[PDB]
């Protein structure tokens, strides 16, 4: 199960 | 043994074609499972290994939201780098992620990890504590501040931690078959003529699993390492893998040398000769 | 980054004229992500190919498989085309049976 709600750059 | 949970992420502009190409490919262990492709006919997660069928319609639904919501995410994010790095609106850039959490042999945590990179080189990574950053330069400072003030790092060890390690342990569950066999490598050398009487030996190992493999060529008891051609351990198409490693001995000479395969499915390692 | 892709042609099991099998082409250590491979049966494109197997090295470069089933013939050639900006003409790499 992936990663997510990450944060941006 | 340990296993990993590993998704390859990239986002590449494509300027004057459209939007972003936006992929996730991911792994347990040497096994692809998942993928996602934005280019797809029909953008959805699917399923790469027949283990996960298992899983139920809800989870192809949420992990399909997910991957577009983290497509945006890096539209953003390209748009962002050019500020950065001051460039241009007109070239073609990628972003590259890596992230994943490995297990002991008992089911418990033993690390994870999670790096970025702008156009093929290091931008940030988390530390080894799962807690600070790492910066490559400058511009991923900037990034870095924004993760630090906004908490970042908290919030994605609760995922290394425990999403990563608990849908690990279900994966490696459901496809036990697949994932924990032990495919024994078969071996063989070729015989091929050069000139100023000299043959090129090549040790070759086929269908194999785990990737994890060691082949060596010997004279006298000794491992000839530096007088080594290798080719790194390749997929072969099936879920297996295959290897190959030559040396160049004199003509006639051939016999003494021996070519020695390790392997977890071999008790005893394979010994060839031509 | 410019890095110029690795081709390497081979099959799953050592063929058998008559016995079916599987044609790779793993294509390795390049980047930009930005490439074409065709895999190729007498110099005419094979349709039913599957790309498989992509990640990066440490180093941040791209692997990618290229895959398809066939039947090796002692007449039929395979080959693999690759087109890469680190390339000034598409690259063909044929498969040695005898290697």
């Amino acid at each position: 199960s992936r990663d997510h709600s990450r944060t941006p750059m | 043994g340990p296993h990993s949970l590993r998704y390859f992420v990239t986002a590449v502009s494509r300027p004057g074609l459209g939007e972003p190409r936006y992929m996730e490919v991911g792994y347990v262990d040497d096994t692809e499972f998942v993928r996602f492709d934005s280019d797809a006919e029909n953008p959805r997660y699917e399923p790469r290994a027949r283990w996960m069928e298992q899983e139920g319609p809800e989870y192809w639904e949420r992990e399909t939201q997910k991957a577009k919501g983290n497509e945006q995410s890096f539209r953003v994010d390209l748009r962002t780098l050019l500020g950065y790095y001051n460039q241009s609106k007109g070239g073609s850039h990628t972003i590259q992620v890596i992230s994943g959490c490995e297990v002991g042999s008992d089911g418990r945590l033993l690390r994870g990890y999670q790096q970025y990179a702008y156009d093929g080189c290091d931008y940030i990574a988390l530390n080894e504590d799962l807690k600070t950053w790492t910066a490559a330069d400058m511009a991923a400072l900037i990034t870095k501040h924004k993760w630090e003030q906004a908490g970042e790092a908290e919030r994605l060890r609760a995922y290394l931690e425990g999403t990563c390690v608990e849908w690990l342990r279900r994966y490696l569950k459901n496809g036990n078959a697949t994932l924990l066999r032990t495919d024994s490598p078969k071996a063989h050398v070729t015989h091929h003529s050069r000139p100023e009487d000299k043959v090129t030996l090549r040790c070759w190992a086929l269908g194999f699993y785990p990737a994890d493999i060691t082949l060596t060529w010997q004279l006298n008891g000794e491992e000839l390492i530096q007088d080594m051609e290798l080719v790194e351990t390749r997929p072969a198409g099936d879920g297996t893998f295959q290897k190959w490693a030559s040396v160049v001995v004199p003509l006639g000479k051939e016999q003494y040398y021996t070519c020695h395969v390790y392997h977890q499915g071999l008790p005893e390692p394979l010994t060839l000769r031509w | 980054i410019q890095k110029t892709p690795q081709i390497q042609v081979y099959s799953r099991h050592p063929p058998e004229n008559g016995k079916p099998n599987i044609l790779n082409c793993y294509v390795t250590q390049f980047h930009p992500p930005h490439i074409e491979i065709q895999m190729l049966k007498n110099g005419k494109k094979i349709p039913k190919v599957e790309m498989s197997d992509m990640s990066f090295s440490k180093d941040w470069s791209f692997y990618i498989l290229a895959h398809t089933e066939f039947t090796p013939t002692e007449t039929d050639t395979y080959a693999c085309r690759v087109k890469h900006d680190s390339m000034a003409e598409p690259k063909t790499v044929y498969w040695d049976r005898d290697m």
